[PDB]
């Protein structure tokens, strides 16, 4: 059988009102040996009912036990160590996977915004582009919003490694040409470990 | 609805409120107010109180 | 042991002066049984010395035989079937992997270009952006060039799936602010199966 | 250096040359000439002759 550790979703750690969760997933569970005990230690000390929650999932011909530890925004963000310790009679000895937040001096990202091409205006819907370059680590998350409300029809390319060690991602929000022309104020919020307040938001208007 | 922010920042002590949907669209609101003012710190919630806290 | 098939690199199929190659890779070769015979059939018929070339690569503790068939630009592009047929005494019977070019009605991509942000000008090097949205299949390749010559310092985000079934990629070329201001003509060439002539190239100048 | 293009296109028959580095920077040159003219077809090379062929 095997264990698999997973880090919180970038947005879950950068926004306080959310919940960072570290996910421990056990696989090839089989049927006669499903008692997979769970041990989680934060940076060493064991965190018992840290939250710590499991639940059986039957398929293939093996089970798949999963436990999930609610992390602390600041610890993960300060590079603390999360330990998943799986044990069960079908094994000789305890397996242990650790996991940590990427390491490196963090480079604050720069957030520029560009309007549509004079040429794409000929069409029905135009594209608002939001650049976020020169950053590290690659964990980041962008969103868009117009007047106090969130648009949805947008997409965001995964971070790519730039030639100077920093990262860069492009995020494209779409609109009926009308709003763009009506003079609407679009706004690409960027969330990142490196920014002041773990947040920024640069505008964009006709 | 209705979340309030607590700014215990250097040379700026105070509080404010905002009409919002989810808590996260409070965070993005206040948090912006926070950089519009030059506050920069650690943040906290508290659904018991529907509050936020900036501690420079 | 195992076989692994690989398709030509997008650019190798879209530019005539190049060479599309389909790569068959055999793994876990071992030492007493390395005679891995190669069979390639194009859309059914067997293509013998189609080109068909191999060569031993020793490592780990197993070998890794590799053969490579030079494809025909138009066939691959017309969705022909490439077959790698591996055989060797260490196995009971012939393994066969097929491979084909993605299927779907192709959507011609649109290519817009945007200059730097009024705000990024404050700096030493600025970024020329080249949008290529609404396309399918996702196989495509961009390049940049200034006056008849190719720039290099550029990066290109992989294709991302857009909300309308079409794809979109962003490609960012950099420059010392001077050239940008001197009034230089940059040019983002896009190469794609769907365009007229498998090519386009839209400008961009101050 | 020096590659020439052959346009056997609808209502446009002819040929041209270009000074280039690699063959591929011939393709991009001619190929553009090709759309600047409304030719659209299949293409071919022939290093024996350092030639290109557009067949609408």
């Amino acid at each position: 059988p095997s264990v698999f550790l997973f880090p919180p979703k970038p947005k879950d750690t950068l926004m306080i009102s959310r919940t960072p969760e570290v996910t421990c997933v056990v696989v090839d569970v089989s049927h006669e040996d499903p008692q997979v005990k769970f041990n989680w230690y934060v940076d060493g000390v064991q965190v018992h009912n840290a939250k710590t929650k499991p639940r059986e999932q039957q398929y293939n011909s093996t089970y798949r036990v999963v436990s999930v530890l609610t992390v602390l925004h600041q610890n993960w963000l300060d590079g603390k160590e999360y330990k998943c310790k799986v044990s069960n009679k079908a094994l000789p000895a305890p397996i242990e996977k650790t996991i940590s937040k990427a390491k490196g001096q963090p480079r604050e990202p720069q957030v520029y915004t560009l309007p549509p091409s004079r040429e794409e205006m000929t069409k029905n819907q135009v594209s608002l582009t939001c650049l976020v370059k020169g950053f590290y680590p690659s964990d980041i998350a962008v969103e868009w919003e117009s007047n106090g409300q969130p648009e949805n029809n947008y997409k965001t390319t995964p971070p790519v490694l730039d030639s100077d060690g920093s990262f860069f991602l492009y995020s494209k929000l779409t609109v009926d040409k009308s709003r763009w022309q009506q003079g609407n104020v679009f706004s690409c919020s960027v969330m990142h470990e490196a920014l002041h307040n773990h947040y920024t938001q640069k505008s964009l208007s006709l | 609805t209705t979340y309030k922010l607590v700014i215990n920042g250097k040379t700026l002590k105070g509080e404010t409120t905002t009409e919002a949907v989810d808590a996260a669209t409070a965070e993005k609101v206040f948090k912006q107010y926070a950089n519009d003012n030059g506050v920069d710190g650690e943040w906290t919630y508290d659904d018991a109180t529907k509050t936020f806290t900036v501690t420079e």
